[PDB]
């Protein structure tokens, strides 16, 4: 049970909980009342000042990353071993099914970073020539439809806050790492894309879609109809911290046959299921100062609607 | 040239509207924001609230909401009362304008920054004592000079409460005015005295008033200093 | 209040009461007793016109820096109260100007006490009352015991003295008073105003039978 | 947190601490109130008599050797596969 209590500023409101609560020492008797910060994502209240408690800590068991440990992704090449080998299908144009005109072998695929996100791809691979729009079956809008760009897309993206970890010790050998204070001003963590690149990028996929759809017709952009964080919002690990930034603003347009940046609103979570498997959960130490990251935009994941209107749009 | 002046009640009883204006001159009203502030004896300053161009008034809130702040855009006289006011309350009070800073460090659309408040102009800081002891009017003797650059001046005798200015010929002799700190008597009545120079042969040929303003009596004095007889 | 002094021609520095919390825009104000208040520094370190260099504050750097102001070449005009009003992005609105640091610049000149004596006045002697005013200017420090002399004997009865004050010069003033009525106006040959400074005296005698 | 007393020995000095101490049972709820002795390389007091606890405690988790495992050394021979 934790004791939380909002955050200091003044006024013009949380999000984050300075949560005192009592714990263990290396010692099996003593306790330790001690006090950490949360983001609200990662606490839940529990029915004087309101009590709390990590929203894992009812369903799935929970550990704290090694510090040590790096999340951040390397290139795989992966490899085939004697009597196998690799086809690398060179085609610039190719929509990943069918034949392939032009096939090369390789014994091992290029540098592939496993990098874990969700709506946008990052620090990907580019297209040849026209921008590749690949789907197994588009006439079905539930399959997911993959993107991939000839030119990427800068993003830069901060956790704009200096942040204090305090390390806590219940071991032997074991040790928590807090959140102390922030260091100065409190500002929310974003993303900024410049808004003409990305207003281009807009443009140039959708005269890539109508060669699937009318010579004349209408394109709409609009956010995430529903889901949990991870797929309603931006999901990855910037830094060591993981953000989840509104889309609404990227996907907010409409499109007919014929200077400045935008700032994504981001948010960061600690206790983590990624793979939304029950029972086990990982809860991400803090990263120390202001994080910042940037990232070529690669790629897109994205869902189509339904009858509704019959070649209205 | 923007100018501020106060006008205060001189005094008032405890536990009534204590009210004061502040006379606004040089622009109009619209252009900034307002603000009062007070000093009582021997504590420090004291800021009491502001009202902007939409004429919103926001308090101090360790006032107990027992202040009022009013404007007047045709009269420019910004006002000010005060109900239920105590004896701690005696001090001396000034107005000045507010300008509205904006300090900002992180994105604007996130509304990372601040609005801050500094203070340009002032007033001249007109003084009020809250009393419960009836009013007392300053007694005014024309002290004679000596006949041997010398002196003369004026006394101010027994008045309950301050302030009293004094001026010399209505305004019109200004170098050489040296005007003493009022003592507190026993009787807790203040008596002050004001002083200017003047050359030994203006004597007789020049007249000299000095003009008392005692305004919470409303003892206004044109007393005139003349020498000895001898 | 918290006392400070710094002597002539230096260069004066005064931290702020509290500390910067989130960026911060610093507001620093001047107080001359009886005048009106005088604003220095506005945004950490943005001087308004008409304020002299001598007077340079702390930008803002992202922190570690404490607001704090810069006097170069102090001077005796620089005696008076001193606040630090501060404003961040987190502590919230700020009502209060923090501590008064209150100035006093030393290594002044010393000034001879100008002493003056004056008579009750025929207009008063009239309405039945007596009383001596002794009025002391132009010296410095302002460390003066005012003292009175019935002939030659001293009088403690009715003493009101006023505590020396700086007046517009940088120097002290105080006015004293003697509680008396016409009778024992009249009684003595010679009243005597004695002010001492710094072990000498300036001292001012009147008489009623002199005109 | 360990209730150590020096050794019974005639005075001539400890190296030894009989240190009692409240331990747990097969039963979640019932303690026990128990006492061993140390080597004081083994402990380190921490600030009546004066309380202990093992050195490791505050570093190193701790786990206590397996009685039916020696530890004496046995002879052995490295070998070298087909090619080598
Ligand atoms: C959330 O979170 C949060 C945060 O935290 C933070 O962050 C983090 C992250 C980390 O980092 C941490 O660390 C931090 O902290 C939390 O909260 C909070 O916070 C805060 C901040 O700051 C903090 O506080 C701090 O603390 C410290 C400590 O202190 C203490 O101790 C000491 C020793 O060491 C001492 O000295 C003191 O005093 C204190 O206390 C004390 O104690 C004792 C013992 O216990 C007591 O006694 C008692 O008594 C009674 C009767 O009365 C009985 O008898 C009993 O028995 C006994 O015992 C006493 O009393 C006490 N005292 C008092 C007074 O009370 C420290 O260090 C610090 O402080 C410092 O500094 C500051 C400055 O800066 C100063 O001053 C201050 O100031 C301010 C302003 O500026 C003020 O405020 C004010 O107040 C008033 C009233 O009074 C009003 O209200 C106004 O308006 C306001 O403004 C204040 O008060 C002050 N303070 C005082 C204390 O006074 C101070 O003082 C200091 O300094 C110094 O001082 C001196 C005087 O004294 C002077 O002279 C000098 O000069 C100076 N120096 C300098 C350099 O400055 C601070 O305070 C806290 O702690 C925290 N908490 C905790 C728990 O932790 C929270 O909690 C969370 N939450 C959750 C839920 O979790
Ligand atoms: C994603 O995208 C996001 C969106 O773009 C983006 O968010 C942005 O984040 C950054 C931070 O990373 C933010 O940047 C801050 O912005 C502030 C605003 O800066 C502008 O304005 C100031 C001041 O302008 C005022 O004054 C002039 C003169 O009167 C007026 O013309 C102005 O209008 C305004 O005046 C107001 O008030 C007046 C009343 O007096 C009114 O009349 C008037 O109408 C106004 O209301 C300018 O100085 C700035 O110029 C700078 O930038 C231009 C180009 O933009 C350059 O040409 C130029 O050289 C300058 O560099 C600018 O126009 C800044 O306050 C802020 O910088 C201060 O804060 C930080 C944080 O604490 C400090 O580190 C820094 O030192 C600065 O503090 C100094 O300056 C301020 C302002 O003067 C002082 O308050 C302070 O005391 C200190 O000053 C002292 O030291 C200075 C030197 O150290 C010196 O300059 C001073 O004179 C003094 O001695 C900072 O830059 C930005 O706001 C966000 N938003 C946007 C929309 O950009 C995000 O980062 C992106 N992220 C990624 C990953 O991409
Ligand atoms: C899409 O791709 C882009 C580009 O590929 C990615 O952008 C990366 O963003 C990450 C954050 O998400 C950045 O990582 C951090 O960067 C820090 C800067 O390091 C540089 O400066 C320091 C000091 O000048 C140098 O020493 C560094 O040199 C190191 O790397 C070079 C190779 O470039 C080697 O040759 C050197 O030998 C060094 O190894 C860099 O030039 C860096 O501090 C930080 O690493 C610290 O933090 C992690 C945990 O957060 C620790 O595990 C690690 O040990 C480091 O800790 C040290 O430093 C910190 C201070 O930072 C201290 O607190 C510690 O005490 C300790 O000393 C980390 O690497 C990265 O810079 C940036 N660029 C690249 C090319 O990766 C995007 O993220 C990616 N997007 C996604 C979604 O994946
Ligand atoms: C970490 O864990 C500890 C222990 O669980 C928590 O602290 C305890 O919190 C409880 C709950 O409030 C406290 O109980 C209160 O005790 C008072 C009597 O205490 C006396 O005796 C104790 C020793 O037993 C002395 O330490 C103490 O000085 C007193 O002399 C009562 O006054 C309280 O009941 C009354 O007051 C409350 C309001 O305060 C009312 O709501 C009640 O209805 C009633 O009128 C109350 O029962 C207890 O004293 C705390 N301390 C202990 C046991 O040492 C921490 O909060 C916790 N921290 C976390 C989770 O962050
Ligand atoms: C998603 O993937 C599916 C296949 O997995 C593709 O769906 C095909 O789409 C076309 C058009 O909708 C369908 O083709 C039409 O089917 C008619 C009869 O289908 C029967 O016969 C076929 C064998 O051809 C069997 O596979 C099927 O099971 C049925 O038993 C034919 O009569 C049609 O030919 C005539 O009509 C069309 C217009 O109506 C003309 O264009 C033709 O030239 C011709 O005159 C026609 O072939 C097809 O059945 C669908 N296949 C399957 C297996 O369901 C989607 O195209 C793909 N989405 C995208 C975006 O690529
Ligand atoms: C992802 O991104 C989208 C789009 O950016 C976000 O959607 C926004 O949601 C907020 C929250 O409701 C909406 O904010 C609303 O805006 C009003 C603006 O107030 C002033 O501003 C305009 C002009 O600047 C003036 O005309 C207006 O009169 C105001 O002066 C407020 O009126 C609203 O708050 C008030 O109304 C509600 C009732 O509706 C009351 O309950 C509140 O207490 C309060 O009085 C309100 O804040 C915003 O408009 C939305 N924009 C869009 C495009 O939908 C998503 O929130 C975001 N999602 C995530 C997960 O980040
Ligand atoms: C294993 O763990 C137990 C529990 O933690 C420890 O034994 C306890 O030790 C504490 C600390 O001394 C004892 O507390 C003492 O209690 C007295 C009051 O006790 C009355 O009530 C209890 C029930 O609560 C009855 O059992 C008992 O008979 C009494 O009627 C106080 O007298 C004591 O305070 C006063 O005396 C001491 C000196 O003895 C002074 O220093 C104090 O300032 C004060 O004047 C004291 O608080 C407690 O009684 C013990 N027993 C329990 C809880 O059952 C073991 O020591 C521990 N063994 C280890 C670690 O090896
Ligand atoms: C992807 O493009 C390939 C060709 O690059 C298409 O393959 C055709 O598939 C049909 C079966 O529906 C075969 O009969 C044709 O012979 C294939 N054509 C060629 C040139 O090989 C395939 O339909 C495309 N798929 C998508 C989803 O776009
Ligand atoms: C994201 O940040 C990068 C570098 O941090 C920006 O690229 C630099 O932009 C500055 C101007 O802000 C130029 O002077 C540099 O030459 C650029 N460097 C490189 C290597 O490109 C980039 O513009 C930022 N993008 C957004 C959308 O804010």
């Amino acid at each position: 049970t934790l004791q939380c209590t909002n955050v200091t500023n003044n006024i013009t409101d949380g999000e984050l909980k300075n949560c005192s609560f009592n714990m263990t020492t290396e010692l099996r008797d003593k306790k330790q009342k001690v006090y950490s910060l949360f983001y609200r994502l990662d606490v839940v209240q529990i029915n004087s000042n309101k009590e709390y408690r990590l929203i894992n800590c009812n369903t799935s068991a929970i550990t704290q990353a090694c510090p040590k440990v790096s999340f951040e992704p390397i290139p795989i090449h992966y490899c085939a071993p004697a009597g196998f080998a690799i086809l690398k299908c060179k085609d610039k144009k190719f929509n990943g099914t069918g034949p392939c005109p032009s096939v090369s072998t390789v014994q091992c695929t290029h540098g592939i970073k496993p990098v874990v996100s969700t709506q946008l791809l990052l620090n990907g691979s580019l297209a040849e020539e026209e921008v590749m729009i690949r789907s197994e079956n588009i006439t079905n809008n539930a399959k997911n439809i993959l993107v991939q760009f000839n030119t990427p897309v800068q993003i830069n993206c901060t956790r704009p806050n200096n942040n204090t970890r305090k390390s806590i010790r219940i071991g032997p050998g074991q040790a928590f790492y807090a959140t102390g204070d922030i260091i100065g001003d409190i500002r929310q963590a974003h993303c900024n894309v410049s808004k003409a690149t990305w207003n281009e990028t807009l443009g140039k996929v959708v005269k890539q879609l109508r060669k699937h759809f009318g010579n004349n017709t209408i394109i709409r952009f609009a956010n995430s109809s529903g889901g949990d964080l991870e797929v309603t919002t931006h999901s990855f690990n910037c830094g060591g911290e993981f953000f989840y930034c509104n889309t609404s603003g990227l996907f907010n347009s409409t499109w007919i046959s014929n200077n400045d940046s935008i700032t994504l609103p981001c948010r960061i979570k600690q206790i983590i299921n990624m793979w939304q498997r029950i029972g086990q959960a990982m809860y991400a130490p803090p990263i120390q100062g202001v994080i910042r990251c940037v990232s070529n935009i690669t790629g897109l994941i994205l869902t189509r609607d339904g009858g509704s209107t019959n070649s209205t749009t | 040239q923007v100018q501020l002046q106060e006008s205060g009640p001189g005094l008032v009883k405890p536990s009534e509207t204590l009210s004061v204006t502040c006379s606004v001159s040089g622009d109009s009203m619209n252009n900034y924001y307002w603000t009062w502030i007070r000093q009582s004896p021997g504590k420090g300053l004291e800021w009491i609230g502001y009202i902007s161009d939409r004429e919103s008034a926001t308090y101090n809130p360790s006032l107990n909401s027992r202040v009022v702040i009013s404007r007047d855009t045709s009269k420019n006289q910004l006002s000010l009362k005060l109900n239920s006011v105590t004896p701690a309350d005696t001090a001396v009070y000034y107005c000045a304008t507010a300008r509205r800073g904006q300090r900002i460090y992180g994105v604007v659309s996130f509304g990372e920054f601040f609005y801050y408040y500094s203070m340009d102009v002032w007033g001249k800081g007109t003084t009020v004592t809250v009393s419960s002891a009836s009013t007392k009017g300053p007694s005014v003797f024309p002290l004679a000079p000596s006949s041997k650059t010398a002196a003369l001046g004026c006394l101010v005798k027994d008045y309950f409460p301050e302030p009293v200015t004094v001026s010399w010929n209505s305004g019109a002799l200004t170098s050489g005015v040296h005007t003493f700190p009022a003592v507190l008597q026993s009787s807790g009545l203040y008596s002050l005295s004001s002083v200017v120079t003047v050359p030994s042969s203006s004597l007789g040929t020049q007249t000299y008033i000095c003009n008392v303003n005692h305004k919470p009596s409303n003892t206004k004095v044109d007393k005139r200093v003349e020498p000895k007889s001898c | 209040v918290r006392p400070l002094s710094v002597a002539l021609g230096e260069t004066a520095r005064i931290s702020c009461g509290r500390q910067a919390l989130g960026s911060r825009a610093v507001q620093w104000y001047q107080h001359r007793p009886g005048q009106a208040p005088i604003l220095l520094i506005y945004n950490n370190q943005d001087r308004p016109s008409g304020i002299p260099e001598r007077f340079s504050g702390t930008p803002d750097i992202n922190f570690g820096t404490r607001a704090t102001l810069t006097i170069s070449g102090v001077e005796a005009g620089d005696e008076a109260d001193y606040y630090c009003h501060m404003w961040d992005s987190r502590s919230g609105f700020s009502w209060s100007f923090g501590g008064a640091t209150r100035l006093t610049v030393l290594g002044q000149p010393k000034a001879a006490p100008s002493v003056t004596l004056f008579p009750p006045s025929s207009e008063e002697l009239q309405a039945n009352k007596a009383t001596l005013v002794c009025l002391i200017s132009d010296f410095y420090p302002g460390a003066v015991t005012v003292a009175w002399k019935a002939d030659s004997s001293p009088v403690k009865a009715g003493v009101e003295t006023t505590t020396p004050s700086k007046q517009s010069n940088n120097k002290y003033a105080a006015s004293s008073y003697l509680s008396l009525t016409p009778e024992q106006w009249k009684s003595h040959r010679s009243y005597s105003c004695q002010v001492t400074h710094e072990g000498s005296t300036v001292e001012k005698t009147v008489a009623p039978t002199e005109c």
